[PDB]
RNA sequence: GCCCCUAAGCGUGUGCUAAGUGGAAAAGGAUGUGCAGUCGCGAAGACAACCAGGAGGUUGGCUUAGAAGCAGCCACCCUUGAAAGAGUGCGUAAUAGCUCACUGGUCAAGUGAUUGUGCGCCGAUAAUGUAGCGGGGCUCAAGCACACCGCCGAAGCCGC
RNA sequence: ACCUCGAUGUCGGCUCGUCGCAUCCUGGGGCUGGAGCAGGUCCCAAGGGUUGGGCUGUUCGCCCAUUAAAGCGGCACGCG
């Protein structure tokens, strides 16, 4: 969980979604999953 | 590709079909590029082997009475033109299909009528 | 405002209609009447609605 | 929305009853009920199709149209045929077995693990290494699948734990 | 580390920073440039870091133009000193930038890494800025 | 080299001044002035969106037709102002030009090609002044370099030009410069 | 200022807001949402998905113990052609494999990108007790944007 | 230098606590260059606890021996 205000689609496959007003990026690559907070 | 590209592809197929004696459409599905190249080299003495968009060939088919084969393009379709005689490429395709087990002959065109796979086999035997 | 809302009209509309009708009676006498004669308010609200224009949101 | 434009086919051996906003499905495998969102309406086409309609082109209608269509399609297809999810228990000293309606897992813990089976779900064991679950509701089937899967923490080194049929976990090793 | 060789007077009042930049509003030395948006004090160390960033990414080809020069000085007294008793010594030289002024200019073939390097420079400046091309 | 005119509609200004001009700008219309050798300057309003679209389509310099209460005018976009921040249009100068006249035109130039490993690309001059006919104005100029080595200074006068165009700029102007590729030592030495 | 504490519109017409934003704040980040202006492709079938193809010179040279499309450096050439990119990567010492790029089959119209915009979300963590709308409460705005009609409102003005 | 010079008593120690969380442990999670233990880092979390001594007036700090830790700060540098 790399918690940082700026989140980007690091690889070509990381995907950004929206949850409870917090947008977080999810990828099958484990570290590519983070939240912005 | 562009609209001009589609138009020139249709045109090129038109002169190719007009200058060819007969045509056959087969299924390239499940055929490795290696054996496809081998088949092309084997049939390159007389015939030619290419592929094209089903809808593009459908539009190109309105010029002649080959409109009856439009129902046969449902599924992968590879079109071959027999510039020299008729039976050589048909027999080559038949033996390739029976050897590889993954190629299916959809049908062929000859004498102005659309004929089924059994008739393809019969004329290739002839 | 209490009396106007009892008679089914707002204070601002009642005052504007009263001014349009040109009645110069003051809030002292209106309040004493509200304590006193609902007949007087019935007549007054009738006059106010009669003097009220057709559309309140006209650009005029 | 785009899928919602496509009506849901209804098989012959399925009975559907609708009363206002509540909807129910009658079939050989059982009965199920759901309630749909207020702003949108659903209708029964006379040719054996499910028609769902949204009143406007706004956000809520656009979203809920496809939700309703796919939920009804899943409901009717599960009620007619059904749903099976099978698991594989890979590892050493890992034992699974079924008694009655309950399930017992020997997952290496010092104490045995027992899970109570909810209503409307069935379990069947084929091998002590892999079993399957059968049911009618995708909700309950997925709930059980997740509950079973969360017994064991992820193991990216040795593959210890539980997983589905096609689930793949990446392999990684340490030199030390 | 852009510092003027010599200045006639070594201390200057607080500069005015009002209005919209008139000079150097359009980019013409190369093809691509960066235009600022807000009022700011841009320092020589910031210019050095931005130029290092631009070259550090553009590598072999291309070259850089800089349309500003940090020659305005600023003073600062050291801490633990009562205020007054004269002016402090000048510490860093700054270049006052007005909105819309062109900061850096680039001339490299391809849009991809051209915009990439310009953004690399953008991320090191303290104020908002945008890419601008030679075409109006 | 032949071009086609661009059609647009325009209206004459009602009020003149900073307030009226800024009100029109807030509305979404750009004020413009039409003056020329006809000894009859005019001030008009244009559509910002259509003007920007035409500018994007036909570059900085295009030949334009003006519709003033149904009247047809032939004019050239010669000078203009652009906002430093909003990158919008605030003023443009339109010069009436008839067919068969000599005008001074500034045109942008582009450079393309493949460079050798020891070649550094440099472009000092990007706009040159060319005298040509109104309907023969080119939109862009291209130059090609292939296998350039050492000193290969490209001269503006050396650029090939179409027929009917005159080079107002002196031949001493240089447009493209090719020198040896830089080194880390020189890069770290410069600026210190 | 006009929902109540408190006097006046739980006023009218047209739009935005889901955050109690309104009712503390930045760099920066995001398939939040509304408007306007574009271009590419799209009934000659787009975009996504779901079967197949994705090799022969070819292990391209230097470098290395090692370099085979995937430490690194140079053309980044070429053939069957539908398309092979000196390969975007997660793969092995190095091979070999999983792939992918462009392309071909079914379905059947929107699919992308920057552009200027009004609101928004995160970025947000201090000490006695809410404590950053005055409070209750307010989106079934009592918030914001634009017009219209009115009212309350001082010792200001007018009347005696 | 805005309140206090017709008076706001000052550092440390003893007793006595209180509050915030930027958390020392205990509690729950994400990732690893986390074979296992043993780790590193980030998030949520203030319920509870948070050594005794030698030295110096000390605060601080060094050293001696454990425990889960021997928290950071605010409260007129808490409190005559
Ligand atoms: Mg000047
Ligand atoms: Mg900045
Ligand atoms: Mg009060
Ligand atoms: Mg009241
Ligand atoms: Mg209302
Ligand atoms: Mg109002
Ligand atoms: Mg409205
Ligand atoms: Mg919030
Ligand atoms: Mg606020
Ligand atoms: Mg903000
Ligand atoms: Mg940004
Ligand atoms: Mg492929
Ligand atoms: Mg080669
Ligand atoms: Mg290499
Ligand atoms: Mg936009
Ligand atoms: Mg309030
Ligand atoms: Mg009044
Ligand atoms: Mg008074
Ligand atoms: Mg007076
Ligand atoms: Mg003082
Ligand atoms: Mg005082
Ligand atoms: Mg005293
Ligand atoms: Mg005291
Ligand atoms: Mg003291
Ligand atoms: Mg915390
Ligand atoms: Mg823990
Ligand atoms: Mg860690
Ligand atoms: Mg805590
Ligand atoms: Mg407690
Ligand atoms: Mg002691
Ligand atoms: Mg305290
Ligand atoms: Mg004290
Ligand atoms: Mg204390
Ligand atoms: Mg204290
Ligand atoms: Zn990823």
């Amino acid at each position: 969980m790399k918690v940082n205000p700026s989140v980007k689609p690091i690889c070509d496959k990381c995907r950004v979604i929206r949850r409870h007003g917090r947008v977080m990026v999810i990828c099958s690559d484990p570290r590519h999953k983070q939240r912005q907070g | 590709m562009a609209k001009a590209d589609k138009a020139t592809a249709v045109a090129d197929i038109a002169e190719q079909f007009k200058a060819s004696t007969a045509t056959v459409v087969t299924e390239y599905r499940g055929l490795t590029v290696a054996n496809l190249a081998e088949l092309r080299r084997a049939l390159g003495d007389s015939a030619t082997y290419t592929v094209a968009k089903n809808t593009l060939v459908k539009r190109a088919a309105s010029e002649a009475g080959i409109e009856g084969l439009d129902e046969l393009f449902a599924g992968p379709t590879a079109i071959a033109f027999v510039k020299g005689e008729a039976v050589d490429a048909a027999k080559a395709i038949k033996k390739f299909a029976k050897d590889n087990k993954a190629l299916v002959i959809k049908g062929g065109y000859m004498d102005g009528k659309a004929l089924s796979v059994a008739d393809v086999e019969k004329i290739a035997d002839l | 405002n209490a009396a106007a809302r009892a008679n089914d009209i707002t204070y601002n509309r009642l005052i504007q209609g009263l001014k349009a009708a040109g009645v110069e009676v003051d809030r002292k006498n209106l309040a004493e009447l509200a304590v006193s004669d609902p007949a007087a308010f019935t007549a007054l609200v009738d006059v106010a609605r009669a003097a009220l224009p057709e559309d309140v949101n006209a650009p005029s | 929305s785009r899928i919602g434009k496509q009506p849901v086919p209804v098989p012959s051996g399925v009975d559907v009853t609708i009363n206002g906003q509540n909807l129910s499905v009658k079939g050989p495998k059982g009965t199920l009920t759901l309630d749909v969102a207020e702003p949108i309406s659903v209708s029964r086409a006379e040719d054996g199709a499910i028609v769902v309609t949204r009143p406007d082109d706004e956000r809520r209608s656009r979203s809920l149209h496809g939700l309703s269509r796919t939920l009804i399609a899943n409901l009717v297809t599960g009620v007619t045929e059904g749903y099976t999810q099978k698991m594989e228990i890979f590892g050493v000293g890992y034992r699974v077995q079924l008694k009655g309606q309950n399930l017992e897992f020997a997952l290496g813990y010092s104490h045995p693990v027992l899970i109570e089976a909810p209503e409307g779900i069935t379990f069947a064991v084929e091998s002590p290494t892999k079993f399957s679950v059968s049911g009618i509701d995708k909700q309950k089937v997925g709930q059980i699948s997740a509950v079973i899967r969360r017994l064991r923490r992820p193991d990216p080194y040795k593959g210890k734990g539980v997983r589905y049929e096609g689930e793949q976990i990446r392999r990684k090793v340490g030199k030390t | 580390m852009l510092i003027p060789r010599k200045v006639k007077h070594r201390k200057q009042h607080h500069p005015e920073q009002r209005g919209i930049a008139s000079g150097g509003t359009s980019v013409s030395f190369g093809d691509y440039g960066i235009q600022a948006l807000e009022h700011a004090y841009i320092t020589n160390r910031q210019i050095e870091s931005a130029r290092i960033a631009i070259n550090r990414h553009i590598k072999r080809g291309g070259k850089v133009w800089i349309n500003i020069f940090p020659d305005r000085p600023l003073t600062k007294k050291p801490a633990e000193t009562r205020m007054g008793s004269g002016k402090g010594s000048p510490e860093w030289w700054v270049a006052n930038v007005k909105p819309g002024r062109v900061l850096f200019e680039l001339s490299y073939p391809d849009e991809k890494t051209a915009r990439d390097a310009l953004t690399r420079a953008i991320h090191k400046l303290p104020i908002k800025a945008r890419i601008v091309t030679r075409e109006e | 080299t032949a071009n086609i005119p661009n059609k647009l509609t325009a209206n004459v200004r009602t009020r003149t001044g900073k307030g009226a001009s800024r009100q029109a700008r807030r509305d979404g219309k750009v004020p413009a002035v039409l003056y020329g050798h006809g000894t009859d300057p005019q001030h008009l309003e244009l559509n910002a969106r259509d003007f920007a679209a035409v500018l994007r389509s036909h570059g900085t310099n295009a030949i334009l037709t003006l519709d003033i209460e149904g009247t047809e005018q032939l004019a050239l976009t010669k000078a203009l102002d652009v906002h430093p921040i909003r990158r919008n249009i605030q003023h443009a100068d339109l010069l009436v030009v008839q067919r068969g006249e000599k005008v001074t035109v500034e045109v942008t130039v582009l450079v393309e090609g493949d460079a050798t490993p020891g070649t550094l690309v440099t472009q000092d001059a990007n706009t040159i002044e060319i005298e040509a006919e109104a309907l023969s104005i080119p939109e862009q100029l291209t130059v090609s370099v292939e296998g350039v080595e050492a000193g290969t200074q490209i001269t503006a006068g050396q650029i090939s030009l179409p027929e009917g165009v005159n080079l107002i700029s002196d031949p001493e102007l240089l447009v493209v410069n090719v020198v040896e590729a830089p080194s880390a030592e020189a890069l770290e030495e410069e600026g210190a």
